[PDB]
């Protein structure tokens, strides 16, 4: 199928409590593969997947160099933004950046992104054409102009369409066993008598990868969206995901209800029924 | 692999 | 400024079988800002060895973290996750139900 590479950066100012916190993480699809944490002792980019571990010293030295330079840019940016919004030097503030690329099933470029947020709200983002910017407010229209005048989009376009996709391909080949796998969900239902005249039916999907999945309940084939309790898909910790959907069903109507499971790993979508 | 640099605001 | 309250799920990595090694997880998500305190509790007491994933965030900029520890469930031991965040007036405690 399609694949993605994404880097996520968070910088948090800590006035009077030292230098800002900086954390960087990199993912291929739903698998993390690198991290950097300003507060950790190593002060290096570190592997978080076994398939990147064997990359050489050139790789780690270079990623360390670059991630430190990212850190320093963000440190400057926190000051800049504080000034733009006329904010005091006492408070903690957050900048977040994400960039990366999507490829299709043929591993050819599909889309690039580069997005920036300040205190949890959009600040500026590269538009889909990778040539122009979306400034979320008046302050950001100024960054938009500056970055237009400095041809920043062109720098990013080159990376997103070239470098990014080339590296994503390399990671996919080397992490083939982990990354190019699908683990179809293992499914089961639980039944709990809420009372003498209702039971909760809970449909489980466990140990699946990638994270994208759809679980729905039907009654006599009619979708029960408004009556379904769904939880957010959650990591198991071993690189797979879990999710469940529940309905509360009346007396002896268990057979009317069906749970439907859609996942890239399944040859056909599953239709599950208590009996 | 990361961008070679990111430009400041 | 923006403040979003954490969603909290407490759960085991594998279906819980008494006497069999496992991982107890507390997944916190959808929160902003990133400062958050998360403890795993065994019979009401804070577990000392607890690790967490590297801070990351969703499309909407809200943060998520997985806190986790090795455990071997038993019939009678009770587990919970306790979370504090600026959006919470008091820490929220969510009990583990070996079924959610």
């Amino acid at each position: 199928g399609s694949h993605s590479m994404r880097y996520f950066f968070t910088s948090v100012s800590r006035p009077g409590r030292g230098e800002p916190r900086f954390i960087a993480v990199g993912y291929v699809d739903d698998t993390q593969f690198v991290r950097f944490d300003s507060d950790a002792a190593s002060q290096r980019m570190e592997p978080r997947a076994p398939w990147i571990e064997q990359e050489g010293p050139e790789y780690w030295d270079g990623e360390t160099r670059k991630v430190k330079a990212h850190s320093q840019t963000h440190r400057v940016d926190l000051g800049t933004l504080r000034g733009y919004y006329n904010q005091s030097e006492a408070g903690s503030h957050t900048v977040q950046r994400m960039y990366g690329c999507d490829v299709g099933s043929d591993w050819r470029f599909l889309r690039g992104y580069h997005q920036y947020a300040y205190d949890g709200k959009d600040y500026i983002a590269l538009k889909e054409d990778l040539r122009s910017w979306t400034a979320a407010d008046m302050a950001a229209q100024t960054t938009k102009h500056k970055w237009e005048a400095a041809h920043v989009a062109e720098q990013l376009r080159a990376y997103l369409e070239g470098t990014c996709v080339e590296w994503l391909r390399r990671y996919l080949e080397n992490g083939k066993e982990t990354l190019q796998r699908t683990d179809a969900p293992k499914t089961h239902m639980t039944h709990h008598a809420v009372s003498d005249h209702e039971a909760t039916l809970r449909c489980w999907a466990l140990s699946f990868y990638p994270a994208e999945i759809t679980l729905t309940w039907q009654r006599d084939g009619e979708d029960q969206t408004q009556d379904t309790e769904l939880v957010e898909t959650r990591p198991a910790g071993d690189g797979t995901f879990q999710k469940w959907a529940a309905v509360v069903v009346p007396s002896g109507q268990e057979q009317r209800y069906t749970c439907h499971v859609q996942h890239e790993g399944l040859p056909k979508p599953l239709t599950l029924r208590w009996e | 692999s990361l961008l070679m640099w990111i430009t400041q605001l | 400024m923006i403040q979003r309250t954490p969603k909290i799920q407490v759960y085991s990595r594998h279906p819980a079988e008494n006497g069999k090694s496992n991982f107890l997880n507390c997944y916190v998500s959808g929160f902003h800002p990133s400062d958050i305190e998360v403890d795993l509790l065994k019979n009401g007491e804070r577990i000392e060895k607890v690790e967490h994933s590297d801070l990351s965030f969703s499309k909407d900029w809200s943060f998520y973290l997985l806190y986790y520890t090795e455990f071997t469930p038993t019939e009678k031991d009770e587990y919970a996750c306790r979370v504090n965040h600026v959006t919470l007036s008091q820490p929220k405690i969510v009990k583990w139900d070996r079924d959610m």
